[PDB]
């Protein structure tokens, strides 16, 4: 235990975060329990009073030795000295509910008898359990799986907490005086629970309930029933439309290019082409164009992304070594990312150009037909448009797609955009045009 | 005389007061008109309910005879035009409608029929503009929204339980097993079991659930056919209602979790390294727990440009009088500044001008902390605060020094700072003909160069 | 005759062939099942049967003479249309359908692009697309009720009446005997299967399992269809009330981050309960974008030419020019007690004033010099060459036509003559408030 | 050789493979607990088991020789393959649903049950490959479900089995008794049970014992849970089904209720209506641009080229300029669809688009009659003497002749400042238009 925990990084705040977690649930899911069904025997009671205060310590520690040592941003900068971090901890909202749980009700033991509806009030550090939850969901790496787990574990709660309310009404009106009520012959927990089911899933063939307080709950629980399957049906349904979110647009995306190619009736090799393509762009990138993700981050983070991503595909360049920093910053937010599928032509001999060609994770020819240089990834063709304004100079060999390149463009008229700003750079971009010629 | 406005609050406490009796008139006319011993035995009560619901209705129409309307973008205060406007409408005819004295029938027949009185339901449109004033000025759209659909549902289970005590009623009682039983045999013959019952039946029935005895006769099974299909469209409407708010109670956590997965699978596709995806998904969960997430033009964008305004001026101009260069200066000026900045967060060590760039922005410190550092990585010079400026010298363009007009000076951020970012070219086009912050930033560029 | 597709006519006989094909669905299957009602209603089947021929070989001649689009322009070439009809498929659909016990008339049900034809042009032309909606998806429901109801019908006769307890009872018993009765009990089985009760008697035989399986995960789909079209038709209907209200509680989580003031909150609060109120909700600047140009240029045109017909001093003006500088018009609104332009205030903005109501001032002093009205106009003095030299407020809630400097700009490097007329109405309103 | 998993090969080993997956799935549960089919029909189950057992030695035989891509190019390293293929998880599933652990017992080969990795694959390769995805993704649901079906219908006979078949009232009756003792009846009760159970509509038998009380829970919890994720799934395939049809009765609804609160004549609220009424018969109401944003411009190009290009050769004046400029002009054309009776150029507007004519019949009119001059048929162009303004003319930069629209025409707009940069790099063909231009303005 250090003196300062980081909540986003530490792992062992996590497994902290799960034991207040299985101390909430243990109260949760065993306060309605031990309060309706008589699993609280005289044998039993020394366990439960074992479990009861190792659930009660757990809320201590957090309450003392865990929340007032949270690092905690506030204006700007993180907060690291202690007494700070207490002051914020008991100036929180958190604290009231942790202080509004940790009363001891239990001196209530000895003037009420034993009855756990006195520690009812353990059932308000909610906030452990919620924070928990986006601690996980956010450390995770397929959150649908526990949002999937999270439903089913508060469906069964749901189902546990009416087993445990009928079971009160069964003993309220009388075990096996009406055929509403329970009868007594099984196990009591598990045949409360099938009658839960039976009626919170709005299934019914349970007996018909008999008098007016057995017609007020089945209606009511009914009434219930009917709004928590919808709330599963529309649960399920959002974390099904979230999970495969990104995967369903890009197949809505390729069904609307193949329905338009086949309503303007365009042939097999081209609607080929462009399903090779999309299946080509799902399995490389998992994303329909990255620059519909990329333009919606801060200047800043876009810079950081595209440093770590092309600074070693543009220093790997030798031509690239006495260009400076500003210009290929700008250079790396204004290189657009194609796909050439095999057999495409990038640079058409005797065509204008207009494009800079920095070849990433692919492998492309140049060409007649004799190979003379296949250039791996990283390197770079069409240095001739790096001089020529208006028409000037054209493509003086044909390059072609080898594999699936996937080449970073660099436009003619941005790059002597950047390129009239900075003459330095322009001057060893020239000398070394002019040694390729 | 007094004329009310339909923007007010005086106007909504009477919409408030005139929902009342508006929706205890539905559900205790239907159950009145059905039931026979609820109208019998509670006479004096529904006597006094009646009497109040309609001096409440015709204070309505009083009231909507001095509602003003808005033309020319003035509240019309004439009490005769104001009648004319109510008269020459069709919700004059629903509260003329809605005030016919049948009460004349009713004691003809002798007090004990009010069929005669279900011309009463005829001012729903209060109960619904009162719903939809609610639902756009309650602080919890969704809560409300679960509120009136559970209480449209209870309000259809209500008249069918009413409807279907009436067909029962009128096929015979305790005659099949599908009818409410005898009312003559104690058990079934009490008010609060013969409502709770049929509460019972048609809760079952409308929400297709079925465990009612079934029907013997053609007429009782036509009515659970019709029953049945009218329940599996309330099913419908019910699943996709609260399917269609959860989608709503949780839209922006769910944008943003899917924009955190994208940035992470383009993140984990392109294998960056793992102090740079820590640093960006910490700073959109710094971006998410701060409670700014959204762009400050993307929210305002529904307001009118005056209202955009004053929303810069109440929110920025506190941080824009901290400054020390903008007091000589003029208040059109900071109101133009205050809508020309977009402010923007940074995370710690992250750099805001590396040493020797040129400079095409300028930054105004919020609720941050900065530092000014050398080439060797963090060497504090100035520790820069909030209200506090830089970033200024390298977009005037100002000459006279070895310096030219490049950034001079490595700025990292310690803490997250939430920096206003002002571009050149806005600055400059905004302040062009205006020479005041050209002499006032030449004094500070002036400044900076004789620290160089 | 021609009959276009697109004219009343053809909609008038869309109603007219929709009515025999929903009399033929339900009707024959009814009547094919049952045996009874065939059988005791003979004369009524036989002019109805007669009326639907009847229109569906005037369907025939209708589809023969109606035309198709060819480079934009309709055919008239009636052997044209002949062979366009000839080379598709509905044709050979019609002719099927016409083909000469209702076993044999089963082919009366292969025109069913009429009835889905006259479907979506009624989705396309009423006023009211959510309640058609909902009647159509009730139609189709009720339909797969009664075909399942007449399909349980048939499996009970070949099975044998009265045979099992899931089957339909003995029909020789006069109770169950009756043709209201065995239609009535054939549709609440129907019911309570497809809607997933379940409280019909329990099968017996294989068959009868084998088919209350199917009929259950048919009826599974069925109400998982009826949810989804419901909740897509609850959403679509109240997705504008839904955007408005995410866009009013992302302003109001955005002002209660940054924690603005009480008075601007709340005057922040009353243009949201103006706006709905007087139903304002859906802003021009984003309607106007997914109009094609000319569409989005004739109502434009249309309404400032009827807003430009009040105000008679910009009338010395060139027609297509003054038209595209109110076409580029573009209207904000302004809430009571707003200063349009101050007095130590530039002006970039020239507006032009419709059903609102701005009165001058001097300075912080409320008293009304000359208001402004509908028809009138102001904001030019201080754009053609620099300072807006009235306090103008806004009385009430008022609506101006806002304009941008580029586009006196583009009237300026143009076109000489109108801006020196409007400069000189601008030049005499000068000297009278301060030669 | 090497078998390309893009190919149309591979699709048919994914049919051959996910044949034998889906069989073993579900007779293999069905033989495992019935015993009645296991027994009596064992030459079937012999020559089928025999089948599939062939067709996974297949299997992994042909994925010891499917390809990759590295570096964007596939391998045909044939040892590089095995090895690739050797230190995958997929390799010790494909091991571990061939070892032959067996006429007795089909509870030995639930081994085979493993492969359930190609018929995934083969679900999402028909997906990607069908002209139907919305009727296949149903299609999927509904086998989907067909299979927790059947899975629970064996399941509960074989805990009736357990139990003791008729010693409740709610498991399987007396099997001795001719009535229940068919293998068909056996079935399709136990189907019946099954689909009632998990659809939960719970009109079966209820339970007796404490072991039948749990399993009902459990079923009944498990059909919710699948059967809450169908709905789910089935709304959002008819939210998918009509997307397009949704959004432009959006727009539709949303100008339509824009025509009742504008106070817009019947002229102009039927000439909107008609016009979104010919956008949707004759189905072009999506934009091109919209669909295909994010395609490279190669393929943009090479689907402007296979629609318009062999509607635009037909001209006088760029037909064997420059394939190159050609195609960064289709790149660059916008069409847009105007009414009949609708101006297109009028007499002093600022000319900054160029218009080609396809499918459409557009008509030269003068300033006052409706005078039919000339008819310019689809493949005709006009709109460019006032977007080049060039001297010698006029030179006023207004349109000289009204254009207007006989029939619904779908010109290809093209914008001033765009042609100039498209003619900019190459300038033969600009001046050549700018001495047709000259001579088509002076001797107007
Ligand atoms: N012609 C040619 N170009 C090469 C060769 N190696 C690399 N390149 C680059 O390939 C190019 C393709 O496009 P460019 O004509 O624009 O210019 C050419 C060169 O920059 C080579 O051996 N020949
Ligand atoms: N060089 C420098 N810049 C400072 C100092 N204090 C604040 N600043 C701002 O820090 C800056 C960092 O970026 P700029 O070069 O754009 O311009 C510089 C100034 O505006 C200081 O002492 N030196
Ligand atoms: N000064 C002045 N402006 C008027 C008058 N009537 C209308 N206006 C407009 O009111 C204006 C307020 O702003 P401007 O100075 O920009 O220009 C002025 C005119 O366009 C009037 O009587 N005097
Ligand atoms: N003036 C004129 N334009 C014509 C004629 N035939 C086709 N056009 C095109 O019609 C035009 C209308 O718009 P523009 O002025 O832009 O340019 C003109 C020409 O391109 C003709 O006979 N005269
Ligand atoms: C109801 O009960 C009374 C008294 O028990 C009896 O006279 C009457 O016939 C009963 N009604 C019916 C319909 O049986
Ligand atoms: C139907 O009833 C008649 C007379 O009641 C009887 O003769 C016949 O056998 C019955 N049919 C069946 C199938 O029981
Ligand atoms: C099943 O039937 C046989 C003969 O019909 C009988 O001997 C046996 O006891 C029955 N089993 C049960 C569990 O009833």
């Amino acid at each position: 235990l250090p003196n300062s925990i980081d909540s986003y990084t530490d792992r062992l705040y996590l497994l902290w975060l799960l034991l207040v977690t299985l101390a909430y649930n243990w109260n949760c899911c065993f306060i309605p329990l031990r309060l309706v069904f008589p699993y609280q025997t005289a044998d039993n009671i020394h366990y439960w009073l074992i479990a009861d205060i190792i659930c009660d310590i757990i809320y201590l520690y957090d309450m003392l030795f865990i929340q007032p040592r949270l690092q905690f941003v506030r204006g700007g900068d993180i907060i690291v000295d202690s007494n700070e971090l207490r002051k914020h901890y008991r100036t929180s909202t958190k604290f009231q509910l942790d202080v509004a749980s940790i009363i001891p009700f239990d001196i209530c033991y000895l003037f009420f008898g034993f009855n756990p509806m006195f520690r009812a009030n353990r059932m308000l550090k909610y906030t452990s359990f919620f924070e928990f939850n986006h601690h996980l969901e956010s450390i995770m790496d397929k959150a649908y799986i526990y949002r999937v787990i999270r439903t089913t574990g508060y469906l069964l709660f749901i189902l546990h907490i009416n087993a445990c309310v009928y079971y009160w009404a069964s003993n309220y009106e009388g075990i096996g005086t009406t055929r509403w009520v329970y009868d007594g012959e099984g196990n009591e927990y598990l045949r409360c629970y099938y009658w839960a089911v039976r009626t919170l899933i709005t299934i019914g063939g349970l007996p018909e309930p008999q008098t007016l307080f057995e017609i007020v709950f089945q209606l009511l629980n009914f009434f219930s029933g009917v709004f928590v399957f919808s709330s599963l049906i529309g649960q399920m349904r959002d974390v099904i439309g979230a999970a495969t979110a990104n995967q369903n647009y890009f197949r809505a995306c390729m069904d609307d290019t193949i329905a338009y190619m086949n309503n303007y009736s365009i042939p097999k090799l081209v609607q080929k082409r462009v399903r090779t393509w999309y299946e080509y762009t799902w399995d490389s990138q998992r994303m329909l164009d990255e620059s519909d993700l990329l333009k919606t981050l801060p200047t800043t983070v876009q810079l950081a992304l595209a440093i770590d991503v092309n600074f070693s595909i543009i220093s790997k360049v030798d031509l690239f070594k006495g260009c400076d920093t500003q210009m290929i910053y700008d250079m790396l937010l204004r290189l657009k990312s194609v796909l050439y599928l095999p057999g495409d032509f990038v640079c058409k001999k005797g065509e204008i150009g207009k494009e800079m060609y920095i070849i990433k994770h692919g492998e492309v020819q140049v060409l007649g037909t004799k190979v003379l240089v296949t250039l791996k990834a990283g390197s770079v063709f069409g240095e001739i448009s790096l001089l020529a304004a208006g028409g000037g100079n054209r493509r003086t060999a044909n390059v072609v797609a080898h594999g699936f390149a996937n080449l970073l463009t660099l436009d003619k008229k941005t790059l002597q955009e950047i390129l009239v700003h900075y003459p330095d750079s322009e001057r060893i971009l020239m000398k070394k045009a002019r040694v390729l010629l | 005389a007094i004329v009310v406005d339909p923007s007010s609050n005086l106007y909504y406490r009477w919409l408030t007061a005139i929902a009342l009796p508006v929706f205890y008139n539905w559900y205790l006319l239907i159950c009145r008109a059905c039931f026979d011993e609820l109208q019998s035995e509670y006479l004096m009560l529904w006597l006094v309910l009646d009497y109040s619901a309609d001096v409440l209705y015709v204070l309505d129409v009083l009231v909507r005879a001095r509602t003003g309307f808005l033309e020319q973008g003035l509240m019309v205060s004439d009490t005769n035009r104001l009648w004319q406007h109510y008269k020459t409408t069709t919700q004059f005819k629903l509260d003329v409608l809605s005030l016919v004295p049948t009460d004349l029938a009713y004691l003809k027949v002798g007090t004990n029929y009010p069929e005669v009185r279900f011309n009463r339901l005829l001012k729903f449109s209060r109960l619904f503009e009162f719903f939809d004033r609610t639902e756009t000025r309650t602080n919890y759209p969704n809560m409300f929204r679960i509120g009136n659909l559970v209480l449209y549902i209870l309000i259809i289970i209500h008249w069918n339980a009413c409807i279907y005590f009436a067909i029962s009623k009128f096929i015979g009682f305790g005659t099949d097993s599908w009818v409410y039983p005898n009312i003559s045999i104690p058990e079934h013959g009490r008010l609060s079991r013969k409502y709770i019952y049929s509460l019972y039946w048609s809760t079952l029935t409308l929400t297709t659930i079925g465990e009612t005895p079934p029907p013997v006769k053609d007429e009782e099974y036509l009515f659970v056919v019709v029953d049945f299909l009218v329940g599996v469209l309330i099913f419908a409407t019910i699943v996709g209602n609260v399917g269609s708010m959860i989608s709503n109670m949780n839209a922006s956590r769910a944008e943003f979790q899917a924009k955190i997965d994208s940035i992470k699978q383009y993140m984990q596709f392109r294998k960056v390294t793992k102090d740079l995806e820590t640093r960006v998904i910490r700073w959109f969960d710094y971006l998410w727990a701060n409670k700014k997430t959204v762009d400050e033009k993307e929210v305002l964008k529904s307001l009118p440009d005056k209202l955009k305004a004053e929303i810069a001026i109440n929110v920025h101009l506190d941080t824009l009088k901290k400054v020390r260069i903008f007091q000589d200066c003029e208040a059109g000026l900071l109101v133009e500044l205050v809508l020309k900045l977009r402010p923007t967060v940074f995370s710690p060590g992250d750099y805001i001008c590396k040493k020797g760039d040129i400079g095409k922005e300028m930054y105004i410190i919020n609720e941050g902390k900065l530092a000014v550092v050398a080439d060797d990585g963090v060497t504090q010079f100035v520790v820069l605060s909030d209200g506090s400026y830089f970033g200024e010298i390298s977009i005037l363009n100002i000459k006279g020094s070895k310096s030219g007009n490049r950034r001079t000076a490595n700025i990292r951020s310690i803490g997250y700072s939430d920096l206003f970012c002002l571009s050149k070219d806005d600055l400059m086009e905004a302040l062009t003909e205006y020479p005041e912050a050209k002499k006032a930033l030449e004094e500070k560029g002036r400044q900076i160069l004789m620290k160089d």
